[PDB]
DNA sequence: GTTGTAT
DNA sequence: GATCATACAAC
DNA sequence: GATCATACAAC
DNA sequence: GTTGTAT
């Protein structure tokens, strides 16, 4: 028996918590940014191993180190929600460019899961560094986390068409968004050819980028598909197995295990003959082998029957602008793009600012150098630094910074080689800070300052296709 | 009074913290989610009129689950059992064991789709527990909650605040849980798209 | 086949293998260090969550957070091993004084397990602190860890002697040990004591150290296996839980249980007692209903009329765990080996590690105190030389020469004159000598101390006695188990 | 070789049929086993996860052995039978290796399943079937573990042998038996401490 | 059935 | 540690 | 997330 | 069977 019970009509309850699981599902959890083409997870898996120091150059970390970080200021889940997302990030069937290396059992082919986080360590991969290029030169929106004791990343700076490159999936609520990866060198192309002729179109992107790129390889029949999905953002494909009776690539997101185990299913259901045998002789270091029975019969019935030959349906949903929306492969250059503007506007303005406000200190060092004399008659006459503060603020006409930054001055730092190291230091900022104002004054440069970081990525990390195009 | 006395058999769910009183007018079952919580419920809930009935992941959608499903899954399983009431052709809510059905879940977003789920398992196969007045909705302020944070905040009739499920029109009642749970995609889409604002 | 393939005894190998294992519990997870009555996976939860910062006055951190750096810096484990040891040490009776303090779902008696890492967090007990003061004195040595590239204590300070006060258990390997807990004041007034009369006996002993004193409190049954357990380490000891006869309000006995055992779980006695009750094993009971509040224990079994509720009374305490046995095993890690110690074996252990650390921190103190007034000294011949000290500065182009000249001029060392080198401008005025100089002042009396405390043993021991009782005023408990003939 | 369309849950098997070749690795857990299972050369190398603790048999009631679900899975790997039906001529496996983890409780594991093969495997201990991984064991690649140690052209493996069966099953009664006296004081007298 | 972040 | 069910969309 | 067998000693 | 660190 209740004292203070309300009434809640059941439509009521049902509409409004929907809602809240549904935008939450969408725009926080499965669908990734239309910018670094990450969702909240991968987001905070990244800017986590950033955190933690487990950068390329830095030695790896256990993964229950960095899931429990992660998890304990960031992302507010499971540790199997995390290191299984982390596990993903490192493996090449998965990410045709992968974000993390790690050490130790990661998963197989085979369907086969990874070791306990307690047996594995890992981090970023030099590449997924890029991801973070200028993280801390206020190039990014950060926000409180759900503890509001922490601050994390609305977005990363993303220094390569991640979306485009690795792909997106899936699963939402209402919606699936179904992405898949491209070669690194190839989207780099796309994205500089945007920024030379706006004016281009679908045939013409399509130049420089002749398709998806899967990290298994395989090949994709057809190129209809292609088209229609990269103009109106949806549409399918098919793709087969690299095969010589031997397979050597299977299709994305295929298991070679399962297949084989399905292939035996129909080799024991009179679902096909000349079935002899049907091996795996993979290594470690490649990959399937498998009278009377003409083959060609029996191996065009297995692609058509078993999973050596899937459709991969076109779907790229994303998030631009909070809200979901089905966009096409200009609409999503183009979101990259503006985001990597803004990315070299802020990093350029927090250099600017940084040049700026170190001159205004080196002045007035100088200023004081000169009269060092008169300064330390200053200081020395002064009772409290409160008032050794304002007297040198106004005989040598300096700021309360400036003024501070003089009371503050080793004595180490009063030696005669000193004055000229300071000033071969301002020197060379004014020329700094002259040079980063000519590239926030010309949209010009900003664009082809974003051309040559793009193309220095392309060259250090860009892959050989790995899917070849059929007709 | 009328109340247990141990010894009995009941073959009752594993889980669920029965209470000791046996008059279904004053007793409560709380259907929390996952054992973290229903720690916390189980442990300072006042084991004399107040049951927790912990349940496991996901409920069932039986909007988008054939009767084949529903009739073999453990979790709906165990909360009829709980109940006593029976299913389909034997629901008989003048043999229920509890007059008070709280949903408490979790106040994250997740907790609110668990919610979804299970309201229409109630509205889909225990109408009559509904159209009685029976299910209630807990208004906290939960596996992060100590015992003495979970009564005197939500647990405590005398400072708890519950909200009673009531539905106005059955057949706009009918027709959100079609759209919403049903199997229907572009509709549940365009409500989504309708009735959002990011 | 292989190429180059040895030979192996399977007598050898075995003996092998095994005596690795063996040791391997015994010194480094089974059983715990007499000093600070700890194990590796505690040692490790305390030192790590002290790193962390999770100290009394900061707030709780994420329990994931917490073993998440234990076990990747510490603890070559298991994860839930560790979330699973750290919970324990914050649950009311499990531990007799707690070592951590948790939110959310951290378990309850009736053996519910604690919430899942994702849910709660922890820290610190104002308690465990003790534990830990003075941990950055140089105190403790320190250990490379299992990865070789983080540092860890061997032992921790325990300003409290958390072996008797929380005891231990247990399980090793050709061993175990089952130590049983004590009241802290007691504990330390056992400690002081020992410490002023060393001619004392067990019996002296254990007019200020009764005996156990377990989280529930409950009864204890015969103290001639106490004093057995405090003179060889090695003793037996009756518990029975407090019970208590009502009347019904219809007038029939009601039996009342209030307080279980040690390590005894009121919901496996309850479905004990079932299972006995519809067994005919034991007929009389007209229910059994567990009417505890989260503010206390009541365990009722009401009997029928034409009963005995004490002839049921023994029954329950002769067939169920509503009174067992504690088989006092005081066996503990003692200079690197397993020993079965006596009472007083562990008190001198804990007087004596207590006696190392305080004269390591007063010489940590110390040889920091003087390396301070050392460069005080340099400063202040600096502040009275400032024109000829910044003359010589000046007029030298590298620092190298500068501080050369500073250190010939003034006769300085190396640290006093990079400390002159390295002063602000702002340290050059009227107020801040008279400053530096109270400082100073102020370090030769410390330095004075110091040195008095590291050359009068009196001192050290009066300095231990002063700080347990402190330890004591501030956490110690009221008895909680009646101790009974 | 085998050609598979035949018919434990575990243990990823080879693809000959040659118990004269072919080789079975007892690795403990499937943290080891994935590593282990990722580069094994599929052809007469076949894996086993031996998940938890072994049970020792040497204190064991006959009846709690026949259920363990552990051991049955190693008996139906190996294919030998049980007690009365032990056909060491229908071996599976010509080898059997120990690849637990180079860690305290790898050891303890290797000292149970030296017993459990012993005690109810002799015919194949006193045939050198069985072999001990020698590593430098999850935290660990496939090249890593391939390149290492169970790769036939390098790698090194210890054969176990039998010398004196009485030393020998005294030493397991010791050790691995009831009583616990006699254990501890094996553990006072082969054991330096400091 | 399967894909991947979630309970 | 391994394994169990389930939502959610889309082939 | 919940549960499942096991080592080890002593009772 | 139960206890508490481990696989
Ligand atoms: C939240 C809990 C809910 O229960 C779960 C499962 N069950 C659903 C109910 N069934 C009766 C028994 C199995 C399950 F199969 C897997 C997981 C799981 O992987 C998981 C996680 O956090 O990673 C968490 N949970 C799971
Ligand atoms: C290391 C693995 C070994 O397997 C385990 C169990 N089994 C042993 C084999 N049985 C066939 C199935 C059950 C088990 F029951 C419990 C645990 C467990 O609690 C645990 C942990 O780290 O906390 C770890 N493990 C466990
Ligand atoms: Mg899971
Ligand atoms: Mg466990």
């Amino acid at each position: 028996q209740d004292k203070n019970l309300v009434n809640v009509n059941l439509t009521k309850e049902m509409k409004a918590s929907f809602i809240d699981y549904a935008m939450s599902v969408i725009v926080a959890r499965a669908l990734p940014d239309v910018r670094d083409g990450l969702k909240p997870v991968h987001r905070r898996i990244l800017y986590g191993m950033n955190e933690l120091g487990v950068t390329p150059d830095k030695p790896h970390k256990k993964s229950a180190r960095i899931t429990g970080d992660v998890m304990g200021k960031y992302h507010p889940h499971g540790d199997s929600s995390i290191y299984e997302a982390m596990v993903r990030m490192a493996q090449w069937w998965s990410y045709r460019y992968m974000l993390v290396d790690g050490h130790g059992n990661f998963g197989s082919m085979d369907g086969d899961s990874a070791a306990a986080q307690r047996y594995t360590e890992a981090r970023m991969s030099k590449i997924a560094l890029e991801m973070l290029r200028d993280i801390n030169k206020n190039t990014v929106d950060f926000v409180d986390n759900y503890d509001a004791n922490e601050r994390e990343p609305l977005v990363l700076p993303a220094r390569f068409p991640n979306l485009l490159v690795n792909g997106a999936t899936g699963i939402a609520v209402g919606m699936a968004t179904n992405i898949p990866p491209h070669n690194l060198g190839e989207t780099i192309d796309a994205v500089k050819l945007v920024m030379d002729n706006p004016e281009v179109t679908t045939k013409d992107l399509m130049e420089v980028l002749p398709g998806p790129d899967f990290p298994t390889g395989a090949l994709v029949m057809g190129k209809s598909g292609i088209h229609k999905a990269y103009e109106t953002g949806k549409g399918s494909i098919v793709l087969r197995s690299r095969t010589e009776i031997v397979v050597t690539e299977f299709p994305y997101m295929v298991n070679k295990t399962k297949v084989h185990e399905h292939i035996v299913r129909l080799v024991q259901e009179k679902r096909i003959e000349g079935i002899t045998a049907v091996r795996d002789e993979s290594n470690r270091e490649g990959v399937f082998v498998i009278r009377d029975a003409s083959a060609n019969v029996i191996l065009n019935n297995l692609f058509k029957m078993t999973q050596m030959q899937t459709n991969f349906g076109f779907n790229m949903l994303a998030i631009q602008n909070g809200i979901p929306k089905i966009l096409s492969l200009r609409q999503i250059l183009d979101a990259y793009i503006e985001h990597q503007k803004e990315v070299v506007v802020r990093r350029t303005r927090f250099d600017k600012e940084k040049a700026e406000a170190r001159a205004h200190i080196l002045e007035g060092l100088l200023i004081a150098l000169d009269h060092i004399d008169e300064v330390i008659r200053i200081i020395r006459a002064s009772e409290t630094d409160a008032e050794a503060q304002a007297e040198l603020m106004s005989k040598f006409k300096l700021s309360e910074r400036q003024s501070q930054a003089i009371l503050d001055m080793r004595l180490r730092r009063l030696t005669g080689l000193e004055r000229d190291k300071i000033q071969s230091e301002y020197d060379d900022l004014l020329a700094l800070i002259a040079d980063l104002a000519d590239i926030l004054a010309k949209p010009e440069r900003v664009s082809q300052i974003i051309k040559d970081e793009l193309d220095e990525v392309k060259r250090k990390f860009s892959d050989k296709r790995r899917t070849e195009l059929m007709v | 009074k009328h109340m247990k006395s141990g010894l009995e058999i009941s073959n009752l769910p594993g889980k669920l913290a029965d209470c000791s009183s046996n008059n279904p007018a004053e007793t409560e079952l709380f259907i929390v989610e996952g054992d973290s919580a229903g720690g916390s419920a189980k442990s300072g809930r006042n084991r004399e009129f107040q049951a927790i009935l912990p349940i496991r992941g996901k409920i069932l959608n039986v909007e988008k689950a054939s009767m084949d499903k529903i009739l073999a899954n453990e979790e709906i399983r165990s909360l009829f059992t709980a109940m006593g009431t029976g299913f389909g052709a034997e629901f008989d809510v003048s043999k229920a064991r509890y007059q008070k059905l709280v949903l408490m879940t979790d106040a994250d977003v997740d907790g609110a789709h668990i919610r979804t789920l299970l309201l229409t398992l109630i509205y889909r196969y225990m109408k009559p527990i509904l159209e009685a007045g029976y299910v209630y909705i807990a208004q906290p302020p939960l596996g992060e909650m100590d015992d003495h944070q979970l009564w005197e905040t939500t647990m405590d009739p005398e400072h708890r605040l519950m909200a009673r499920v009531s539905v106005d029109d059955a057949a706009e009642a009918d027709k959100i849980f079609d759209m919403l749970m049903g199997d229907r995609v572009e509709p549940r889409r365009e409500f989504i798209e309708e009735n959002a604002v990011y």
